[PDB]
């Protein structure tokens, strides 16, 4: 037992060594984060904090996330996106002012659609509210000529406008929201949700947007563990 | 003048069809038709390795038919003894997106790459008993899809930016970039001599390159979707394909047509990775529905399934001597398989 | 050996109308789900419209909805894009493109970047 | 694009002017190999299970 | 030598049947290696303790009926009471932990979670056999120093405080709900705003009816009744205390869809 005795014994120190590395990364939290040119992705990245991924660190209340971001790769992802699918969520980043939306909303579709991603939830921020709010009082309803049915619109009844804000950017901002929330609740499950925000240019508050739909996301997958949901 | 290119392209075309057609007097499941099936294939699982947090993504044997080396996306590189399960090594990774992984012919590097653009080579000797990086390559422009080292001292990759390249480690400077697909390149396949090898991309096509010239010689088509694996006959004179049609097909270098297709009615899942036994006789490929199929490669019929895995299995392998398969999956475990 | 052919398309005035088809081989027709794009001087590609594989769900865009209609015929291998009342935005070339698997329920395949499984297009010019 | 077409041809004209041989020479050397190697296939003829590394 | 009534083969049958059930649910956790989380492991400490429960009711039987001995029923009479003990326990112990793992949701996976498991499996099993050793000793009759209780080689102080102790597991596990109510609460009006409480109702009806119209008999017995009474009420209070260890294994363990997965695959 000269041959044993020590290769069963080197299997067990790197054995531990492996479980203690495991220990450290159960504690923190990984997101992915899509985007476009126009959408304002790099100051929200810049507010948070040629190769192929970036990475960036924070921590809130004692919690760590990770965020990664996409670099050098090419125009098609229908098969780089596949090793994404145990994250904690998905930010999704619009600009919400060639007809972007719809393409950004057909994005959108395919990502809720696809087998391995049927259970993970998208954090969905409406960039440059700003330029939707001047460009809308100028008579530019583009609005109106790439999708008819907003002549067919009323502001919904849970609208909680700010002081000082017009009806018309109101309808605006609910319409394009609603515009995502068709898709997200027609061909879900019960096991992934959406989480809408308004988010202006340069802003100091989505850091706690996303620990709070975090801390929702795993409160709601306990919860229907337990059939109580 | 793209109309009288494109017309051109067209009869060369239809010619290369005729001549092809003109060739066909006989098909092979024809001739095969006083050959006795191979029978039932019942096989049974010896071992099961644990140690993995997150799924495996790709193995590969060793030489000497103990040793295999598995990749994480706990950002780990696992180096295990199949006879007795020890760990003999584990390396940690700069990075945790790996998708590739490969073992030298003689024992003392290993390499990775993934979704970084980089291919990273480690040194096993290590006089002073520790595995520390030797080598970074950092030419391609896209993800590293695959890698299989030719000896010690070259090394041939292909990308997710629709090339392949043959690199020389001691500089670190690339010596062949072989060009001509129009999509994604996902596998590669050596042949026993090494002077050839082929490839397969996101275009429905297959090609076969000359290592030395640096050329394409032959174009392969017939399948309908994207092509996710391949690998040499034994005798380095066929190759096998599966895509995500759910089908398999078996292509003749000599003959440059399609031989023999493996499909079934109740099979609509694409297919991860194929692999030939050590007579070719027997074909294994593995599949989205979480089972392996067995089927006899000279009539196309089913002769036996493995079926062990709890989630999507993601690679399998046989050895040189042929006394074993093993296979892994998203599950994280890995499973060997033998035959009483 | 998957190929597309369309035919179809030409220079016609306001009002007017056309009727453009595609024509598929080297696939199993009826096991995928098709769409129309196009791509104007000037511009990149642009998603029209789409059909699945018997044709009981249809999806337009903002600005061409009310005026056009998709349709296919499974028999023959054919799809039809039926345009009416024409304006010179329409000035462009069109291509009718497949997704990538079968029994899939999404689709990538409206980049620049060579997709493989789309035709040659066809021109359609509206002037006076 | 018009360079692309040059080299499309080009490669095209490459590839058709190479010799071919019939399909059923081509599955007479497959079987013949394939039946020349069968007594050395331990997963096509199980070993006993003294010889078997595994068990 | 005495002759039997009914209600012994009927508490036989029941002991048979719960035996059965809590081994099958015990094989099935302790034979794969991927069950060792904390929940599995107190929904297997809650298994164990029923399945002694079921084996403890079939040598009280054929211990007086068909071996005649005095000193093995004492013995019987205790291992019941420790397993009864032990098995209120372990559904505290569950509740507390699915409490924990709402209210620490976004820091639950690391080895505290673990040391408090062990910690409470320690404290589960160490008040049960602390409350399972006064049958044997310092709590016997035939001394004239004691009035012995309903049960027969039981005093009355044990019933009593066992009693009390009863009532306060019920009060913390009532509270505990409460709070996981009002979260549930909360995710339900949020999710229904956007146009998307049946489940709830009907699992916590369940859960917490069960418990308490299966254990309030018995124990308010224990405070009213004395040695005088007759059998027939021990009998007939008895046997909802047996039912619920045939309850407790189909809500907690064969609703999860990883044993139902494994279950199916051996069965069939
Ligand atoms: C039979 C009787 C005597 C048993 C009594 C058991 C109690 C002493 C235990 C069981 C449930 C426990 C409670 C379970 C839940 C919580 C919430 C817990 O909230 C926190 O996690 C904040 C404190 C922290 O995080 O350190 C505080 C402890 C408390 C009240 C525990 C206090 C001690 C309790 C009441
Ligand atoms: C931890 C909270 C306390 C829980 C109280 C549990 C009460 C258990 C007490 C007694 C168990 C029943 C003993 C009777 C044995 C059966 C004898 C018979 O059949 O006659
Ligand atoms: C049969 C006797 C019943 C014994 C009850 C034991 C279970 C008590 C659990 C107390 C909670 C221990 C963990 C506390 C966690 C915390 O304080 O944060």
């Amino acid at each position: 037992s000269a041959e044993d005795k020590a290769a069963v014994e080197r299997s067990k120190m790197i054995d531990r060594n492996l479980r203690e590395d495991g220990e450290k990364a159960a504690a923190t939290h990984r997101l992915l984060l899509l985007g476009a040119g126009e959408s304002g992705k790099s100051t929200i990245v810049k507010q948070m904090r040629t190769s192929g991924i970036f990475e960036t660190k924070f921590q809130v209340d004692k919690v760590n996330f990770h965020m990664f971001d996409v670099g050098a790769q090419r125009d098609e992802r229908r098969k780089w996106i596949q090793c994404f699918n145990d994250v904690t969520a998905i930010i999704f980043v619009v600009a919400s002012s060639t007809n972007r939306l719809q393409e950004a909303l057909n994005l959108f579709k395919s990502i809720w659609n696809n087998r391995w991603l049927r259970t993970i939830s998208v954090i969905l921020f409406l960039n440059k509210q700003d330029l939707l709010a001047e460009k809308v009082l100028a008579g530019k309803s583009k609005i109106e000529d790439y999708f008819p049915e907003f002549a067919r619109y009323t502001t919904p009844e849970d609208a909680t406008p700010e002081p000082g804000e017009d009806p018309r950017v109101t309808r605006a901002k609910y319409f394009i929201r609603d515009e995502f929330l068709r898709i997200s609740t027609a061909s879900g499950d019960g096991r992934h949700y959406c989480y809408p925000h308004f988010t202006c240019s340069v802003d100091t508050e989505n850091i706690r947007r996303v620990f709070n739909d975090c801390r929702d996301i795993i409160q709601r997958m306990h919860l229907r563990q337990y059939e109580l949901l | 003048e793209l109309d009288q290119l494109r017309q051109e392209a067209e009869q060369l075309k239809n010619q290369i069809r005729d001549a092809r057609k003109a060739c066909a007097d006989a098909t092979l499941s024809q001739i095969t038709n006083n050959i006795d099936p191979v029978g039932r294939i019942q096989m049974r699982t010896r071992r099961t390795l644990r140690g993995h947090l997150a799924k495996i993504y790709a193995m590969h044997w060793g030489t000497d038919s103990r040793l295999l080396v598995s990749a994480s996306q706990d950002g780990k590189l696992i180096i295990w003894d199949s006879y007795t399960t020890n760990k003999v090594h584990a390396i940690p990774l700069r990075s945790s997106w790996v998708m590739t992984c490969a073992y030298a012919p003689s024992g003392n590097y290993v390499a990775c790459g993934g979704l970084d653009n980089i291919c990273s080579i480690y040194n096993l000797k290590t006089r002073e008993g520790n595995v520390r990086v030797s080598r970074e390559l950092a030419g391609h422009t896209g993800y590293l899809s695959c890698c299989r080292f030719l000896d010690d001292n070259q090394i041939v990759t292909s990308s997710g930016d629709t090339t392949c390249a043959l690199w020389d480690i001691e500089t670190g400077q690339q010596t062949t970039t072989f060009t001509g697909h129009t999509g994604d390149v996902m596998s590669l396949s050596l042949a026993p001599d090494t002077r050839l090898f082929v490839s397969g991309a996101c275009d429905a096509s297959a090609k076969l390159w000359d290592v030395r010239e640096g050329m394409c010689r032959q174009t392969f088509t017939g399948h309908e979707s994207d092509i996710n694996a391949i690998c040499f006959f034994p005798n380095g004179n066929a190759f096998a394909t599966g895509s995500d049609d759910a089908t398999c097909r078996l292509f003749d270098l000599r003959a440059d047509q399609e031989l023999m297709t493996y499909s079934h009615d109740n099979i609509i899942c694409g297919i991860t990775s194929v692999s030939f036994s050590k007579s070719g006789r027997l074909l294994l490929a593995g599949y989205d529905d979480f089972n392996c199929n067995v089927w006899d490669a000279l009539k196309a019929d089913r002769a036996g399934v493995l079926a062990g895995h709890d989630n999507r299995v993601s690679c399998l392998g046989v050895t040189d001597d042929g006394m074993a398969v093993a296979t892994g999956s998203w599950d994280s475990f890995l499973k060997i398989w033998n035959g009483s | 050996q998957v190929q597309l052919q369309e035919s179809g398309g030409g220079l016609v005035q306001p009002g007017g109308s056309l009727r453009l088809s595609c024509a598929a081989s080297g696939f199993t027709f009826s096991n995928y789900k098709m769409n129309w794009v196009r791509q104007a001087p000037g511009k990149g590609l642009e998603w029209v419209s789409d059909i699945s594989q018997s044709g009981a769900s249809i999806s337009y865009t903002g600005s061409v909805k009310g005026r056009f209609t998709i349709s296919r015929d499974n028999a023959k291998n054919t799809l039809y894009l039926q345009m009416n009342s024409l304006k010179p935005e329409d000035t462009a070339v069109y291509y009718c493109a497949r997704c990538p698997a079968p029994f899939t329920r999404d689709c990538f395949d409206v980049t620049s970047t060579t997709y493989a499984y789309r035709g040659q297009g066809t021109q359609v010019t509206v002037s006076s | 694009s018009i360079a692309q077409a040059r080299k499309l041809v080009e490669q095209l004209k490459m590839e058709a002017n190479i010799d071919r041989i019939k399909v059923s020479k081509a599955a007479a050397d497959l079987m013949a190999y394939c039946e020349a190697h069968a007594k050395e296939d331990p997963l096509l003829t199980p070993v006993p299970a003294s010889e078997n590394p595994f068990r | 030598l005495p002759s039997p009534k009914a209600w012994d083969v009927v508490l036989c049958i029941s002991g048979t049947l719960v035996s059965c059930e809590n081994a099958l649910v015990v094989a099935i956790i302790v034979g794969t290696p991927a069950f060792r989380a904390p929940m599995f492991l107190l929904v297997g400490s809650l298994a164990v303790a029923d399945l002694l429960a079921g084996l403890g009711l079939v040598l009280h039987f054929a211990a007086v009926f068909c071996i005649g001995s005095a000193e093995m029923s004492l013995v019987l009479v205790g291992v019941l009471a420790m397993a009864f003990t032990a098995s209120i326990g372990s559904l505290l112990a569950i509740t507390v932990d699915r409490y924990l793992s709402l209210y620490n949701a976004l820091t639950y996976y690391s080895e505290t979670t673990v040391t408090r498991t062990y910690v409470m499996l320690a404290l589960v099993w160490g008040g049960a056999l602390g409350l399972g050793l006064l049958p044997v000793l310092a709590w016997n009759c035939l001394d004239g120093l004691t009035t012995c209780g309903v049960v027969y080689p039981l005093s009355k102080n044990h019933l009593v405080v066992l009693a009390i102790a009863f009532f306060m597991v019920f009060g913390i596990m009532l509270q505990l709900y409460a709070q996981i109510c009002r979260i549930v609460c909360r995710h339900a009006q949020q999710i229904a705003l956007q146009r998307h409480t049946r489940k709830g109702i009907a699992t916590l009806a369940v859960v917490l009816g069960a418990f308490a119209a299966c254990w309030l008999p018995f124990t308010v017995y224990c405070l009213l009744g004395d040695a005088h009474s007759p059998p027939l009420y021990t009998y007939l209070t008895l046997l909802p205390a047996t039912y619920n260890s045939m309850i407790n294994p189909i809500i907690y363990a064969f609703r999860n869809q990883d044993v139902q997965k494994v279950l199916w695959a051996v069965c069939c």
